[PDB]
């Protein structure tokens, strides 16, 4: 019930791209995602709430201390932006 | 001396920490630290406390004896 609530909740239309690339030609992906796919927000919800809220980045540090392993693994990273920011490239 | 990454071996322990740009530099500082005080004053004063009492009460008869029986003497030589 967990898993069927989750599918419901978020494999809705809106959220889906279906993608293709080769040898193929627009329209046929066109008629396959009508013949295929047409029926599934022939519902769409009223109040269900499929929004992200904005994620907290901490300034912090978090140490597993293992004397037993021949490496040491780090990594260091400061707040990026997000994918849409210019700033990016 | 020594450096760091030759100290000792250790295993098995995780340590989470905050910026201190990130955390306050008193948080609760009466809130928690007076009882604290209270605490480790309340854990101590049976040790540090009685030789100091014990000094004291040296400290105030000492001076005491030491004027009435010189000075402000002069008791009786009576004729």
């Amino acid at each position: 019930a967990d898993l069927t609530e989750y599918l419901s909740r978020h494999y809705k239309a809106p959220r889906m791209v279906l993608a293709a690339a080769g040898g193929l030609e627009h329209r046929q992906l066109l008629d396959l995602a009508q013949k295929h796919f047409s029926g599934l927000s022939g519902t769409y919800d009223e109040d269900a709430v499929p929004t992200l809220s904005p994620c907290r980045f901490t300034g912090s540090q978090i140490c597993h201390r293992e004397d037993g392993l021949p490496l040491a693994h780090v990594a260091i990273a400061v707040e990026g932006p997000g994918w849409a920011h210019p700033d990016n490239v | 001396g020594r450096q760091f990454g030759h100290l000792t071996r250790v295993r098995h322990v995780i340590t989470y920490s905050l910026s201190p740009f990130e955390q306050r530099a008193f948080p609760h500082y009466f809130s928690k630290g007076i009882p604290n005080v209270l605490r480790r004053t309340r854990a101590c004063i049976l040790r540090v406390a009685p030789p100091f009492v014990a000094f004291y009460l040296v400290y105030t008869w000492g001076t005491q004896e030491f004027e009435k029986s010189k000075r402000k003497n002069p008791a009786a030589y009576e004729n």
